[PDB]
């Protein structure tokens, strides 16, 4: 119009992030007082808000810290806001509004707001016209614009109006998108769940395992579906153990006093005690304070058993007395195993050990005993002289290889005897009686995994009911060969006869302490701590996943490990595939493929909760009669519910009709919305104090015209329970279109606006004038028809025209004489006055094919030329003949040339 | 008979740098100090370093800082006074420090991206480089994306970003995060993932009192308050309900639906009494809250917001009485100081309130900014349960309408009944770093060996370090001496102040006495971060102008910023990230875990978060738990 600025000139408002300055940046200005200042220049976004900007600092000397919030306010005189859904079935026509805020202090604003225009959208608003309201906003106020429109494409499509006032340089646009989605419901279904254990039915030959796609036949066309592969790790260990409560220990933390040997009766307990205690890791429950006083009283045993070494590097009770073969073994034995708890010299240990070798070792390999210690009670089961050549060759035998490693490089001839005696054990095992000889000597032998074949079946068959390994006397040299035969069991790793043993050692309720208990004491706790070291505890995850999807190119691989805080992994793919998983290695796993995607609905309406009737009558300038009928569909009656109107673009209600309506009970209407006025209440908000389940409460009310033009938007009315917005239901009204439905042909899901042109046109209609209409690039098909059937229906007619002749053949490979269904809205059956029997001159475009081929059916849009054809016996109406020679003249100027270009 | 001892934390932490004070009483010449630390049990050698010598110089008070790289784990903690040893286990926290986490918004729509931050520190709250494990749970608890990421040469500041895919589950979505070398300990956000648009105003509900007094005949008075996120007061309709919660349960008062006209930018609605009692006697009540649930719609109902404050507690008083912050032992005939905070019915702070102890007659004090009060009462040298009972005297009010509260304070106990005490007195005001504080050194003994305490020994507890350590001369005949301590930005937010002295006496027996308190700094940023307008001048800006953001901080610190449009926070507030929410996490670590004092010396330390052991068998009780008791 005049003096305003034009739609080109308006740049829209289209930055609307929810947030940014996403930021990092470093303060290395120099500093003044220890105070950096940084200045950032920034663009702020096109929002018209409030902006909160919220900066957190990290320092390596003072830490960290979160700033106090600062806002920035973004503001504008004059401007719109466009409230959008966040989303908007496809297809569905629904109603968006635009509000227009004037806060100028006293300046009212004569403003001209205008949809544009998009292809995506069916709105009034077309290529080649325009959808402009022209409105007054009163100063200091707001202006609610409704438009109604109809997203036919899915995806991220985009509305935007724009606004000018007039006699003033005052502009604003905006431009904001909205997600625009199909029709369906989400549906989740499980694909595979296969359970991933090579070895375990999944041969040797590591398991493969087949995996189909989805089904996904109900899928929604135009719609993305996720799979997601998932790795779920089967655990469950437990090599379990029950460990001797500390508590029962106490009496085991003896001080060591007396001679060679009483020395050695009061270390065993002790250094005993404290390995036991460092393996179960009990030392919280006992007192973690006792440990170091243990420790004194196990390195002043060690002292106090130096003053007993002879220099022979032997042992024995006294320091006149003759050295003990025994005892300088037991020597070797306790210090062997207190190595890491005291200071055990390698000088004295290694020393009795080379006297062992050289000294109190015959040729055959066997030990002997030549100075018997005087307490023949701490030796344990070797007092027992039945077999003492096999006991105590087993028994040095077994102090000097738990001294090898502190004695090889120091010992060179350790190698030597501990192969011989070994031999003489081997060979005499055979021969054993007592259990107790047995299970001393099979640990002697299985330590060098020298116990196999009849000497291993001998070991376990020596076993009664296969858990003890006992002889017809005193219970503890039955603890003790039990404690041996454990320690024998643990070197060869048989771990299946070993729980039966141990269980009868707990049910012992054996704690060491007592007359002569120097060797169960330290067997039997040294059994039951060696029992704790040689776990395992599971077995072993140890899974090699390999996925082969033929979309990626690259294999993925995954290493599931035990001692993982995961043991899950999961990946991700925009397209249903059909893959294979190759699992390889130890443990049980899991795999689970979830796609998603949208199904098929079968519909609802939906509103679920309103009823919904609105109607638009004349009344007894325009003026019409606008009722309403809603019902909640609960079993109680609906509380305080909200009325939300929109106006047929033009009219305003009749303020007498709402007075009526305020001062009814159970409604209400703002003082505000009163006293609008014809200025422009184009919206309109009934609150409802209740609405009935029973039957419908209607109201009506009179609507009133004041300024008339062609083409009118349809009304909206929208009702819902304050509580809940989703919960709604929205109805449309129009003096003509169906119910407020602007105008739209379907087929499935596809649909295309048909607000438009019921054809081109109608000064004079030449032959020129035909030619070059009917030979525009875009042209395709030209046929002169015959109207056999029209069909009427409650939106589209059906012109089933026989075509006659094909002037211009197009895409459709129609031959003469059948017949094309040329569809046109109900809007058009009056200007096209198609009448059966009678012929026309038709032609389109190809856009204006309906359907897939061979079946297509022709529409008649604004591109589409419809020309009345006279009869054979017309044509001598002197006043036809000016038509009929120029459509007989089109008819040979198309047949012979065609087109000139 | 010289005395070597020994104090460090009662929990140690990996890759930290722990203190440890070394001691000697009564020695001469100089003395050489090897420490030791070795994994629990055996040997491992964790830390060989750190051997000093305590000079006559330094009264013998030496110092070695030490690192410890890197079922619960122990080490045990070793100390060798020239031939002399002194070994003691302590516990070991796996704990790292701690993670923040930082996204953008706190709402998100199907189809964005969340982008997030992780914050390393250590326990010191200073940036740390360590291997970081990211999980990303769905509602129902499922990980949906887990990185490996590590804060090395990255100032302990990871960003990371996450694209939520247009096919995901609405509601509560999860950030766990946690450092490789602890899986135990984990960090979490929540961010909330639903369909939504910004909306173009909010709406503000306040209730006149933040509580609900069952016997106000008026009701429940609430503003409805509603604004254009730009400034501009709105114009519509509210509708407004009321409800009572106890304590998950929610139950809707229906005939307190109404329906007010916002105009101005304000509405007023209220629940009266009657309403609310005929929705259910009346003391039945007390305990439970109320809740206002508010829905405005502009009178052009383009658009509708709903806002809703709950919680508002229904009392018989105004007012609540906490001993949280007093000492729980006194000192048998000397003065005991209380430390009463009063909150409102909500949990906050309630200044300027009088209160006093029973009976009382003159006794009394205000509540001050932070909401404690500072009461003293005098004490008999009775070894029988001091009981104190609290009010609370606000006039306007009446003896019905204020608060109670009752402690129990037992008396310190005495080394073999010698009785020697230790007071430690501090001039109550919020103390600010920069200031300095007068902590008053009490002493009470028989004066036949007064004269041999020369010195008392200090210990400041901190985050749950030493933050210092220190020596308070004391000549003979002094009862009352005073320590000049300057208040610094390490103080913040709280310190503990421990401080003993050893003698002989008895029978040539070794006796120490020690005593703690609890000092609360006013709490901030260590350092400074501030962000304003560059620009000198002007009003408000216009979309898609530039505009100069000063940032005014510490020189070589690394800022990362972010904006948000105020109208996200209109749908959720919630799990925002404040430096109010760090010292909250921060404090509830702390290895001390109480207000000050203890039942014996032994006690003062280990309630405090101290280890003392000496070469005259006097340590303290060995901590097996991580957590404070409860
Ligand atoms: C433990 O003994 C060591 C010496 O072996 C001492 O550490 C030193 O502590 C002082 C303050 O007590 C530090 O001086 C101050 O450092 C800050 C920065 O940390 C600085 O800004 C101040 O101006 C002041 O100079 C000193 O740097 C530090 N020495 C070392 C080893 O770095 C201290 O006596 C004892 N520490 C305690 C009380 O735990
Ligand atoms: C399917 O959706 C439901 C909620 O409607 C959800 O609880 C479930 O986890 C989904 N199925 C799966 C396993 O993806």
């Amino acid at each position: 119009d005049e003096d305003i600025i034009a739609e080109e000139n308006i740049v829209s408002r289209s930055e609307f992030p929810e947030s940014w300055l996403w930021n990092v940046e470093d303060l290395k200005e120099p500093p003044k007082n220890g105070i950096s200042t940084k200045l950032m220049n920034i663009f702020l976004k096109d929002s018209i808000t409030t902006w909160e900007i919220l900066a957190v600092s990290m320092s390596d000397k003072k830490g960290i810290c979160v700033a106090d919030p600062f806002e920035v306010t973004v503001m504008q005189d004059f401007f719109i806001d466009l409230r959008l859904p966040y989303s908007v079935v496809r297809n569905e026509q629904v109603e968006i509004r635009a509000v227009l805020y004037n806060y100028r202090q006293n300046q009212e604003l004569k403003v001209r707001v205008e949809l544009l225009h998009n292809p995506a959208f069916c709105s009034l608003a077309t290529t080649k016209r325009r959808h402009q309201q022209t409105v007054t906003i009163p100063p200091k106020s707001s202006l609610s614009v409704p438009y109604v429109i109809v997203p036919l494409k899915t995806g991220l499509q985009e509305v935007e109006v724009k606004a000018a006032v007039y006699h003033h340089f005052i502009s604003d646009g905006v431009r904001k998108s909205l997600k625009v989605v199909p029709e369906g419901i989400r549906m989740n279904k499980t694909v595979a769940v296969r359970t991933l254990d090579p070895e375990r039915l999944g041969r040797e030959g590591v398991q493969k395992e087949d995996i189909p796609p989805a089904d996904l036949s109900d899928q929604v066309p135009d719609t993305e579906s996720e799979t997601r592969i998932l790795l779920q790790g089967t655990p469950v260990a437990q090599m379990t153990e029950d460990a001797v409560d500390a508590e029962r220990l106490k009496h085991l933390i003896v001080t060591p006093s007396g001679c060679g040997e009483e020395n050695m009766i009061g270390m065993t307990p002790t250094v005993i005690a404290v390995h036991y205690l460092d393996e179960t890791e009990q030392w919280e429950k006992f007192g973690l304070e006792k440990r170091q006083g243990a420790l004194e009283l196990i390195k002043k045993g060690y002292t106090q058993q130096l003053a007993f070494r002879q220099p022979s590097s032997a042992f024995a009770a006294f320091v006149k007395r003759a050295p003990s073969t025994w005892l300088t073994a037991y020597v070797v034995k306790v210090f062997s195993l207190a190595v890491n708890l005291i200071a055990i010299d390698s000088q004295v240990l290694c020393g009795a050990v080379k006297w062992l070798i050289l000294e109190k070792q015959k040729p055959d390999g066997v030990f002997q005993e030549d100075a018997p210690v005087i307490h023949q009670e701490m030796i344990g089961g070797l007092r027992n002289n039945n077999e003492k050549d096999m006991a105590l060759t087993a028994f040095v035998l077994i102090s000097l290889q738990e001294a090898k490693d502190i004695c090889e490089e120091q010992v060179n001839s350790l190698p030597g005897s501990i192969t011989k005696a070994g031999d003489f054990l081997e060979a005499n095992y055979m021969n054993l009686q007592r259990s107790y000889t047995v299970a001393i000597a099979g640990y002697a032998l299985a330590q060098m995994g020298r116990l196999k074949g009849p000497l291993l079946n001998k070991f376990l068959t020596t076993a009664k009911d296969k858990n003890r390994w006992e002889d017809p006397g005193k219970q503890l040299y039955n603890v003790e060969a039990t404690s041996y035969a454990l320690l024998a069991l643990l070197q060869l790793k048989d771990f299946d006869f070993v729980p039966p043993v141990v269980r009868w050692l707990n049910e012992q309720r054996y704690y060491g302490g007592g007359y002569g208990s120097t060797q169960a004491t330290f067997m039997v706790f040294q059994a039951l701590a060696q029992y704790q070291k040689d776990a395992p505890d599971h077995q072993e995850l140890n899974l090699d996943v390999s996925l082969q999807l033929p979309s990626r190119s690259s294999k993925i691989t995954h290493r599931i490990h035990w001692e993982s805080a995961s043991l899950l992994r999961s990946e991700e793919t925009k397209e249903n595939e059909g893959f294979t998983v190759t699992a390889e290695g130890k443990g049980q796993g899991t795999l689970s493929v979830v796609t998603m995607y949208h199904a098929k609905a079968k519909d609802q309406l939906t509103c679920n909760k309103f009823d919904l009737k609105v109607t638009i009558k004349p009344a007894p300038k325009n003026t019409m009669i606008l009722e309403i009928c809603t019902r909640y569909r609960g079993d109680q009656d609906a509380t305080m519910s909200i009325l939300d109107i929109s106006m047929m673009t033009g009219f305003a209600p009749d303020t007498d009709d709402l007075k009526q309506l305020a001062n009814g009970v159970d409604r209400y209407i703002s003082k505000y919305e009163l006293d609008k006025a014809f200025s422009d209440r184009n919206t309109l908000i009934i609150y409802l104090d209740k609405v009935s389940h029973s039957e419908d409460d209607c109201l009506a009310f009179k609507v009133h015209q004041y300024f008339n033009v062609e083409l009118i938007q349809p009304g909206a009315v929208k009702v819902y329970a304050y509580y809940n917005l989703e919960e709604s239901c929205t109805r449309f009204y129009h003096p003509e279109k169906e119910d407020g439905k602007l105008n739209k042909l379907c087929r499935d899901e596809l649909c295309r606006c048909a607000e438009e042109n019921c054809f081109i046109q109608k000064d004079k209609v030449t032959l020129e004038e035909r030619l070059d209409k009917a030979c525009e690039p875009g042209v395709d098909y030209v046929y002169k028809t015959r109207l056999v059937k029209v069909q009427l229906s409650n939106d589209f007619d059906e012109y089933i025209m026989a075509i006659e002749q094909t002037i211009k053949s197009g895409s459709d490979e129609v031959q003469v004489g059948q017949q094309r269904t040329f569809i046109s809205p109900i809007k058009c059956r009056e200007a096209l006055k198609l009448e059966e029997k009678k012929h026309y001159l038709m032609w389109g475009l190809s856009s204006d094919f309906w359907g897939e081929k061979p079946n297509l059916s022709y529409i008649i849009g604004k591109d589409t030329w419809v020309e009345h054809w006279p009869e054979e016996d017309e044509c001598q109406d002197e006043e036809n003949q000016k038509q009929c020679q120029d459509l007989g003249a089109f008819t040979e100027s198309m047949v012979v040339f065609g087109c000139p270009n | 008979s010289p005395m070597y001892s020994i104090i460090t934390p009662n929990i140690l932490r990996l890759e930290s740098e722990e203190t440890m004070v070394l001691e000697a009483h009564d020695a001469q010449g100089d003395v050489p100090v090897t420490v030791t630390v070795h994994d629990f049990p055996g040997k491992k050698l964790v830390l060989s370093s750190e051997k000093t010598v305590l000079t006559p110089a330094t009264n013998h008070m030496g110092n070695v800082t030490f690192t410890i790289p890197a079922r619960n784990k122990f080490v045990t903690v070793q100390a060798t006074f020239g031939t002399q040893v002194v070994e003691k286990v302590v516990l070991v926290s796996l704990q790292s420090g701690y993670l923040f986490i930082q996204t953008d918004k706190t709402i998100y729509t199907p189809g964005s991206t969340v982008l997030y931050r992780i914050f390393t520190v250590n326990h010191k709250l200073l940036p740390v480089g360590r291997t970081v494990m990211v999980n990303i749970e769905n509602p129902e608890g499922i990980p949906v994306k887990q990185d490996s990421l590590s804060s090395q040469n990255q100032l302990g500041v990871l960003p990371l970003s996450w694209d939520i895919p247009e096919l995901v589950n609405m509601g509560q979505w999860k950030i766990r995060a946690y450092y490789e070398n602890s899986p135990q300990q984990v960090f979490s956000t929540e961010f909330e993932v639903k369909e939504y648009v910004l909306p173009s105003f909010e709406v503000i509900v306040e209730p006149t009192e933040k509580f609900y007094y069952i016997y106000n005949e008026k009701g429940l008075e609430v503003t409805i308050t509603a604004r254009f996120l730009y400034g501009k007061k709105v114009e519509g309709t509210a509708f407004v309900i009321f409800g009572i919660q106890d304590g998950e349960q929610r139950i809707s008062l229906p005939e307190s639906l109404k329906r007010i006209p916002i105009e101005d930018g304000s509405g007023e609605v209220v629940l009266s009494r009657k309403v609310l009692l005929d929705g259910v006697r009346a003391e039945d009540l007390v305990g439970k809250s109320l809740y206002v649930s508010a829905t405005v719609i502009l009178h052009s109902g383009s658009d509708m917001v709903q806002a809703e404050r709950s919680g508002i507690p229904i009392v018989t008083s105004p007012y609540q009485i906490h001993f949280t912050k007093t000492p729980k032992y006194f000192k048998p005939g000397m003065p005991f100081d209380l430390m009463v905070f009063v909150t409102n019915p909500d949990g906050s702070p309630a200044y300027r309130v009088p209160v006093a102890v029973q009976g009382e007659d003159t006794v009394q004090s205000l509540t001050q900014g932070d909401g404690v009060a500072k009461l003293s009462i005098n004490t008999h040298p009775s070894q029988k349960p001091l009981s104190i009972t609290v009010r609370t005297k606000k006039q306007e009010l009446s003896e019905a309408e204020q608060a109670t509260r009752t402690m129990q304070a037992l008396p310190y106990s005495t080394v073999g009944n010698s009785n020697n005490y230790l007071h430690l007195s501090v001039l109550r005001t919020e103390l600010r770093p920069g200031e300095t504080l007068n902590v008053n050194f009490l002493l009470r003994m028989d004066r036949a060996h007064e004269a041999k305490i020369r010195y008392y020994t200090y210990l400041i507890m901190n985050k749950g370090r030493l933050l210092k350590a220190g020596r308070q001369v004391r000549e003979p005949g002094q009862d009352l001496v005073v320590l000049p301590l300057s208040i610094t930005t390490d103080f913040i937010p709280s310190f503990r102040l421990v401080a003993y002295y050893t003698l002989i006496g008895a029978s040539g027996q070794r006796e120490v006495v020690a005593d703690s308190v609890w000092v609360d700094v006013k709490d901030s940023c260590v350092g400074s971060l501030v962000v304003k307008s560059g620009q000198s001048e002007d009003r408000q800006p216009v979309p898609g102008q530039q505009m100069t953001l000063k940032i005014e901080g510490d020189h070589g610190a690394r800022v990362v910023l972010v904006a948000v449009d105020k109208g996200v926070f209109v749908l959720n507030k919630k799990n925002k990230l404040t430096q109010s929410k760090i010292w909250d996490v921060v404090e509830k670590a702390d290895i001390g875990c109480t207000p000050g004092s203890g039942k014996d010396y032994a006690g003062v330390f280990s309630d405090a978060g101290l280890t003392f052991t000496s070469s005259s068998g006097q340590q303290t009780a060995q901590r097996a738990e991580l957590q404070c008791p409860q």
